[PDB]
RNA sequence: UUCAACCAUCAAGCCCUGGGCUUGUGUUGGGGACCCGCGGCUGCUCGCGGGCCCUGAAAAGCAGUGGCGGGCGUGCCAGCCG
C-alpha cells in the first residue's frame, strides 16, 4: 500500500454507527 | 498630393447640432467621486498574534 | 537587543536563499541566512537557518509560517533557543553557494598531458596493483599472463 | 447539462443493448447535505469534513466537531457557507466531506489532511475548550482603565 | 523603535495570514436622517 | 438584468453558464450589429420609402465616414465592417442600374450625387486616409447615429434589390475578402447615353491612384474591364501591366 | 506583501526560461510576419528585453511588422512567450496602415493624413504613398527596413473592455505557443 | 579483437564455480537471479554528458527470457490502443510478459509522488518506452529511475515512419507484427548507459547459464559496445573486467598503452 | 495582490529503398551494509562512476574549490567558465 492511502483511510478505533442494514 | 481639409466627423456633428438633433455640449474629462471614508474591517482590527 | 535564530525545513524547490531573505524581510530585516546545500552537486538539502536581529520578531515569523503549505510541502518553521544556537552555524551565510563541476575536473585531469617521471611512476603502481590483484585471484583459481607495460 | 449528456449516453447505450455501467465511470465528488454527511461521519466513510463558521440555527452543526472527534475524521472549520455553496453548485452548503479521491488526486488529499492536522486542530487543541465573548465595550474599558490607574495612584 | 518593528512584523503576520484586503470604503453622510432609497416602478 | 446574471455566474465560477448566458446578450463586438433592434423603430420613423431616400444623404455620408474607422467600445470592428458591407451593397445596386449621376473631387471629398427613384441623393466620401478622431465631437453619440443608419441602410438595400429582381444580401466571399476584392468580393445573382461611355475600353488603375472611387465611377459608367496593380487587391480584370488588351491607364506619379 | 508562492512561482519560471534560451543558443540552427505584444510572465530575462526594445515591443498590444531571416527568426524564437505572431494578409496590411497608420517624423507620432508625409520621409527610396508603402511592405522590397521603421508600432485595442463583466480580461491568453500563420487575422480583425 | 575467447570461457567456469562454491557456504534460488557483469575501463570520460536513453546491443542469448518477468510499456496517447493491442493481437507470452501498459498522460497523472515512482519501480523489472515521448521521461519518472541505471527505459519505437494530433482520432503507429518485433528485441538486447565515466558495467547474462553461453555474449557485446559506443574504438579502452554482484573482477583484457594517442607523451 | 498548463505525443541528417543508424541533455534529499573500476594521497583515506536495499515531496552546524567580467582586496553577483 501507499503512505497516503493509509493517512487517508485512518480512523479511530470506535466502530461505525449505522442506521440501518443497506444494501 | 492633394492635401485634405477639415474633419468630416466634425462637419457631422456640427450639422446636427445646427439641424437641431440634439444640442452642443462639453466633454466631461473627470466626474467628482463619491466622498467615502476608509476604516479598517473588524477582522483585520481583533487579529492578534 | 538579542538577535533570534530560525529554523526553516521542507523547503519546496524554489525557495531560496533570494526569496527567503525577499519574503522574510516584510516581517523584519535579515542579519544573516543560509541555505543547506550538498557541496557534491550544490542541490539544496531542504532547510535553511535565518538570523533577524530582533528575537520577537523571529518567533513572529516562525508562529506565522510554521505549518504552512506550500507547494505541497508543509513547512517546519522554529526559533532554536541562544544555548542551542552553534557558533559555527553561519560559516559561508550571506554568500552564494556555487555548484563546480568535480567531474568536469576529473575528466579533465585524465586528459591532461603529463611528463614522464609520472609516466613511469603511473605505470609502475599499475606494476604492483596488477601484481596484488594476482595474489588476490590466486585463490580464484585463475591466472592471467600479465602483458608488462613498456614504459615511454 | 452534464447529467442530461450522460443519460441520452446511456439510453444510446441501453438501446445499443449494453448496460449504463459500460459507458458511464464511477463518479467521485464531493459529498453535501447535512444528514448525508453526518451519515458519512458515522459511517466512517468520510475522509475530510469541512464545516461552514456561521451556520445559522448553529445546532445544525454545533455537534459536529464532537462527533469527527468521536469517528476520527479530520474537520476543519472554514468561512462561507456561501463559499461551499459555490463548490456544490447552490446558494448554501452548511457542510461537505470527501470520502474519496481519484488515485492522481489521492496525494493531495493526503498532504492536505495532514496539512490540517498539524495547523488547525493542533493549534485549536485548547483553544476549543475556552468560554468566548467577555470582551467589554470601548468606553466601559476606557472607564475601567481610568479606574485602575487612579487606584494605583492613590 | 522597537514597536515600530513589532508592528511592521504584525502587519507583515496579518498579511500572511488574512490577506491584503484589510480595508472597506465607507459613505460619509452629512446628515443625520436615513432615506429610503428609490428604487425602479 | 442578464448582465448582472452573467457577472453572477462569472463570480460564482460557472464558465459554461456564464457563457450560455452571454451569447443570449447579442454583443455589437460578436455580431456586428447593433445591440437592440431598432426595426420598429425605422417604420415610425419613415412612413414612406421616399422619406427614406430623403434621409439616405445623412445615413450615407455617417456610414461611408464610419467605414474608414478604427474600433472602439462604441463602434466594434464588426460592426464597422458590416456598415462597409452595406456601403458595397449600395454602390453595387448603383452600378448595375446605372443610377450615379455626378461626382465632385473637394479639397474634403468626393462628393457623389445619385438619381433614385426620382430623389436626388449627394453624400460625401473621405479619401482614403487616416481619418482622425477629435474630443470636441462625441463618439458615442455618433455611435447611436450609426447604429440607426446601418438599421435603415439595411432595409432601403433589400428593398431596391427587391425592386429590381435581385437576391438580397448578395453572396459574398471571405476568402477574396481577405486578399482585398473590396468591391469585387460581390457575386449578384438574380432573384429566383452616359452608361456605356466607357464599355469599349480596357482600364488598367496604377498604385498610386485611388482604387475604390475609380473603380465604382467606372464601373458604374460603364467599364467592363479594369485592372489594377496586385497590392490594389484581387477582382482584377488583368494584373500584368504589359497586357496589350488595355486601352487607358491611369497613373499620377511625376 | 508578496506571498512565498509567488516567489518559488517566479524562481520555477526564470528556471525554465533559463533553460529554454539555454537549449535554443545551443541548438542554434524572407516572409512577412505580424508580430503583436502579449501579456507574458511578469519577470523578464535581459536577452529577451534587449529583443524587445529592438523590436520596439514594450507596450501590450503593440503590433510591428517582421521580416522573416534567420536572425529575425531567432530572435522571434527567443520573445516566443511575450509575442503573438503570425503571417498577415493583404486585407490586414491595408486596414492597419490605413486606420491605424502612424509615421515616425523627427521622432514623433504623426498620423498619415496625407501622402506628402510619405513623400518627405521616404520619397529618396521610391516609396511616394501610402500604397507604396503598403506594396513595399506586403511584398518585402529592398526598402522593407526602413519602411517598418518609418511606420510606428500599432496600437492595438481591448474588445473585452466594451463589455463590463469581462474588462478586466486581457483579449489574448498566453498558452498558445508559438507560430499562429494565417490565423493571427482573426486577433487582427478584432484588434484594429 | 585483441581479446582471446579461451580466457573468457575459463572466467566464465571460474566465476560461476565460486558463485555456487559462495552459494553452498534456497541453493538454486540463492545460484539464479544473479547477474554477470561486464566491467569497461577506459582512459577517459566515455560520453561527455549523462545521456538517461540507454542503447541496446543485440544478443544471440537473449536476457529476460524467464516467465517471471513483468514488463512495463510506456507508448504515446492513448493508452486504450496499445491495450487492445496487446489483449487481442499480442503473443501469449508477451501476453503474459507484459503486465502494465501506461501512456505519458496517464503517468504524469497518476505517478508524480516519488513514493508512486518508488511503487511502479517496485512493481516491474524491465521498462520500454516509446521513442516519442522517452525524453519527458527523466522530468516524470525522477531520480527513482534514473540514479540507479539497472531499470531505466529502454527505447522501442512504435511510430509509424513516413498540427497537432488528436490521440483519439489517430494513434500514428507502426503496425502490430513491427511492435512486437520491436518490444521482443528490445527485451532480449542487452542495455548500455552513458555517463562521464571511465568505466561502465553491463549485465551479460546469469550464473544459471553456461560458460559458452557467457563467452558468446560477452564476445558481441565487447565487440559491438568498442566499434558504436566506445569513442576512438580500441586505444581508448584500457581494461575489461567480469564480475558478480559480491565476487571479484576477473580481469580478460589489458593494454600495454595507457594513453589515447602519444600527444600526451610530453617531455 | 491566480501555487494551472506549456520539452520532440516527433523533427533534422545518413544508407539509398532497407526500414534500420546518429543528433535533438531532460534526474528531490538523505540513510545502511557491501563487491568493484579509475585518479590523487608515502600510505591510510579522499574524490569520480558503477552494484544491493530503505523512505509521506521524509530533513536540526560541520561550506568545499580556481578564474573571467560586474559591484563596493572583498562570507557580493537573481552573470558565466573550470
Amino acid at each position: 500500500g501507499l503512505k497516503a492511502d493509509e493517512i487517508i483511510a485512518q480512523r479511530s478505533a470506535l466502530p461505525a454507527v449505522s442506521v440501518r442494514k443497506r444494501a | 498630393r492633394l492635401k485634405p481639409e477639415g474633419n468630416l466627423l466634425k462637419d457631422r456633428y456640427r450639422s446636427m447640432i445646427v439641424r437641431g438633433k440634439l444640442e452642443a455640449r462639453r466633454k466631461i474629462p473627470f466626474r467628482k467621486q463619491a466622498k467615502t471614508k476608509l476604516t479598517e474591517k473588524w477582522t483585520f482590527k481583533d487579529f492578534r498574534i | 537587543s538579542q538577535p533570534g535564530v530560525m529554523y526553516i525545513a521542507r523547503l519546496p524547490h524554489g525557495f531560496y536563499e533570494h526569496e527567503l531573505r525577499g519574503y522574510f524581510s516584510q516581517f523584519g530585516e535579515i542579519t544573516r541566512l543560509r541555505v543547506v546545500r550538498n557541496k557534491k552537486t550544490g542541490a539544496s538539502r531542504h532547510r535553511a537557518f535565518i538570523e533577524f536581529a530582533d528575537a520577537e520578531v523571529a518567533d513572529i515569523a516562525a508562529r506565522t509560517m510554521d505549518k504552512y503549505l506550500l507547494f505541497g510541502h508543509i513547512l517546519t518553521c522554529k526559533i532554536v533557543p541562544p544555548a542551542q544556537v552553534h557558533p559555527d552555524l553561519f560559516k559561508g551565510a550571506n554568500r552564494r553557494f556555487k555548484v563546480v563541476p568535480w567531474n568536469k575536473m576529473a575528466g579533465r585531469q585524465l586528459e591532461r598531458p603529463l611528463s614522464e617521471s609520472q609516466w613511469q611512476v603511473k605505470v609502475a603502481k599499475e606494476e604492483q596493483r596488477r601484481a596484488a590483484r594476482a595474489e588476490k585471484l590466486k585463490e580464484m583459481g585463475y591466472e592471467f599472463e600479465a602483458p608488462a607495460l613498456k614504459v615511454p | 447539462q452534464e447529467k442530461k449528456e450522460r443519460l441520452l449516453r446511456e439510453a444510446t447505450a441501453i438501446k445499443e443493448g449494453k448496460k449504463k455501467e459500460d459507458v458511464s465511470k464511477k463518479p467521485y465528488t464531493v459529498k453535501y447535505g447535512l444528514n448525508h454527511v453526518v451519515g458519512l461521519i458515522e459511517n466512517k466513510k468520510a475522509s475530510l469534513v469541512l464545516i461552514a463558521n456561521d451556520v445559522d440555527p448553529i445546532e445544525l452543526v454545533v455537534f459536529l466537531p464532537a462527533l469527527c472527534r468521536k469517528m476520527g475524521i479530520p474537520y476543519a472549520i472554514i468561512k462561507g457557507k456561501a463559499r461551499l455553496g459555490t463548490l456544490v453548485h447552490k446558494k448554501t452548503a452548511a457542510v461537505v466531506a470527501i470520502t474519496e479521491v481519484r488515485s492522481e488526486d489521492k496525494n493531495e488529499l493526503a498532504k492536505l489532511i495532514s496539512a490540517v492536522k498539524e495547523g488547525y486542530l493542533e493549534k485549536v487543541e485548547d483553544t476549543r475548550k475556552r468560554w468566548g465573548g467577555g470582551i467589554m465595550g470601548f468606553k466601559a474599558q476606557k472607564r475601567e482603565e481610568k479606574r485602575k490607574k487612579s487606584l494605583e495612584t492613590a | 523603535s522597537k514597536a515600530a518593528k513589532g508592528a511592521q512584523a504584525k502587519k507583515a503576520a496579518q498579511a500572511a495570514l488574512k490577506g491584503v484586503h484589510s480595508h472597506k470604503k465607507t459613505k460619509v453622510r452629512k446628515s443625520t436622517t436615513f432615506h429610503r432609497p428609490k428604487t425602479l416602478v | 438584468a442578464l448582465e448582472k446574471k452573467i457577472s453572477r455566474a462569472l463570480g460564482r465560477g460557472d464558465v459554461s453558464n456564464a457563457a450560455r448566458l452571454e451569447r443570449n446578450a447579442n454583443l455589437p463586438e460578436k455580431t456586428g450589429k447593433p445591440r437592440y433592434t431598432l426595426n420598429h423603430i425605422i417604420r415610425e420613423r419613415y412612413p414612406t420609402f421616399q422619406d427614406a431616400l430623403r434621409d439616405l444623404d445623412d445615413c450615407l455620408s455617417m456610414l461611408f465616414l464610419f467605414a474608414n474607422l478604427p474600433s472602439t467600445t462604441a463602434v466594434p470592428a464588426k460592426m464597422i465592417a458590416r456598415c462597409e458591407r452595406l456601403c458595397h451593397e449600395f454602390q453595387h445596386y448603383l452600378i448595375v442600374t446605372h443610377s450615379l449621376r455626378k461626382s465632385f473631387l473637394s479639397i474634403k471629398g468626393i462628393y457623389y450625387q445619385a438619381n433614385i427613384q426620382g430623389e436626388d441623393i449627394l453624400w460625401l466620401v473621405p479619401y482614403k486616409f487616416n481619418q482622425r478622431i477629435v474630443g470636441d465631437v462625441d463618439f458615442r453619440i455618433m455611435g447611436t447615429f450609426v447604429e440607426f443608419y446601418m438599421t435603415l441602410l439595411g432595409f432601403v438595400n433589400y428593398r431596391l434589390y427587391t425592386s429590381i429582381g435581385l437576391k438580397y444580401p448578395p453572396k459574398f466571399d471571405q476568402v477574396k475578402d481577405d486578399q482585398g476584392a473590396e468591391l469585387a468580393a460581390f457575386s449578384l445573382e438574380g432573384l429566383n447615353d452616359p452608361s456605356q461611355l466607357f464599355a469599349n475600353f480596357t482600364f488598367f488603375l496604377s498604385r498610386e491612384t485611388p482604387r475604390q472611387p475609380l473603380e465604382f465611377i467606372l464601373r458604374a459608367f460603364g467599364c467592363k474591364r479594369i485592372g489594377w496593380d496586385a497590392v490594389l487587391g484581387e477582382g482584377a480584370f488583368t494584373t500584368d501591366e504589359s497586357d496589350p488588351r488595355i486601352t487607358h491607364q491611369i497613373i499620377d506619379r511625376p | 506583501f508578496k506571498r512565498a508562492e509567488k516567489y518559488v512561482k517566479e524562481y520555477r519560471e526564470q528556471e525554465r526560461e533559463k533553460i529554454r534560451l539555454a537549449r535554443i543558443a545551443k541548438q542554434q540552427g524572407a516572409k512577412l510576419v505580424f508580430v503583436i505584444r502579449i501579456k507574458g510572465i511578469n519577470k523578464i530575462p535581459p536577452k529577451p528585453r534587449k529583443i524587445l526594445q529592438l523590436l520596439r515591443l514594450r507596450q501590450i498590444n503593440n503590433g510591428v511588422f517582421v521580416k522573416v531571416t534567420k536572425a529575425t527568426a531567432e530572435m522571434i524564437k527567443i520573445v516566443e512567450p511575450w509575442v503573438a505572431y503570425g503571417y498577415p494578409n493583404l486585407k490586414s496590411v491595408r486596414e492597419l496602415i490605413y486606420k491605424r497608420g502612424y509615421g515616425k517624423v523627427n521622432g514623433q507620432r504623426i498620423p498619415l493624413t496625407d501622402n506628402a508625409i510619405i513623400e518627405e520621409n521616404l520619397g529618396k527610396y521610391g516609396i511616394i504613398c501610402i500604397e507604396d508603402l503598403i506594396h513595399e511592405i506586403f511584398t518585402v522590397g529592398p526598402n522593407f527596413k526602413q519602411a517598418a521603421n518609418f511606420l510606428w508600432p500599432f496600437k492595438l485595442s481591448n474588445p473585452n473592455g466594451g463589455f463590463r463583466p469581462r474588462k478586466f480580461k486581457h483579449f489574448i491568453e498566453g498558452g498558445d505557443l508559438g507560430n499562429r500563420e494565417e490565423h493571427i487575422n482573426a486577433l487582427i480583425r478584432a484588434m484594429n | 579483437i585483441p581479446v582471446d575467447p579461451d580466457q573468457t570461457l575459463k572466467a566464465c567456469k571460474a566465476l560461476l564455480a565460486h558463485i555456487k562454491k559462495a552459494a553452498a557456504a534456497d541453493e538454486e534460488s540463492t545460484v539464479a537471479e544473479t547477474p554477470i557483469w561486464l566491467t569497461l575501463t577506459t582512459k577517459k570520460h566515455i560520453h561527455d554528458s549523462h545521456r538517461l536513453q540507454p542503447g541496446k546491443i543485440i544478443l544471440p542469448h537473449p536476457l529476460n527470457t524467464s516467465e517471471e518477468i513483468s514488463v512495463c510499456l510506456i507508448t504515446a496517447d492513448p493508452q486504450r490502443f496499445y491495450k487492445n493491442a496487446v489483449a487481442d493481437e499480442f503473443p501469449e507470452d508477451l501476453r503474459a510478459k507484459i503486465g502494465r501498459v501506461i501512456d505519458i498522460s496517464h503517468l504524469k497523472a497518476k505517478f508524480k509522488a516519488y513514493e508512486a515512482q518508488r511503487k511502479l519501480f517496485s512493481e516491474h523489472d524491465v521498462f520500454l518506452a516509446d521513442t516519442r515521448i522517452i525524453n519527458r521521461l527523466p522530468k516524470a519518472l525522477g531520480k527513482t529511475f534514473y540514479k540507479t541505471t539497472t531499470k531505466r527505459p529502454i527505447p522501442v519505437v512504435l511510430m509509424a515512419q513516413r498540427e497537432k494530433r488528436d490521440p483519439l482520432e489517430n494513434a500514428n503507429a507502426r503496425p502490430i507484427p513491427e511492435i512486437v518485433a520491436e518490444i521482443r528485441k528490445a527485451i532480449g538486447a542487452a542495455l548500455v548507459h552513458l555517463s562521464p565515466s571511465t568505466n561502465t558495467a553491463i549485465k551479460v547474462g546469469y550464473a544459471n547459464w553456461e560458460p559458452e553461453k557467457l563467452a558468446a555474449n560477452i564476445e558481441t557485446v565487447i565487440r559491438e559496445l568498442v566499434e558504436r559506443f566506445v569513442p576512438q574504438k580500441w586505444q581508448n579502452v584500457r581494461n575489461f573486467y567480469v564480475k558478480g554482484p559480491e565476487t571479484a573482477a576477473l580481469p580478460i583484457y589489458q593494454t600495454d598503452e595507457l594513453w589515447l594517442d602519444e600527444s600526451k607523451v610530453v617531455p
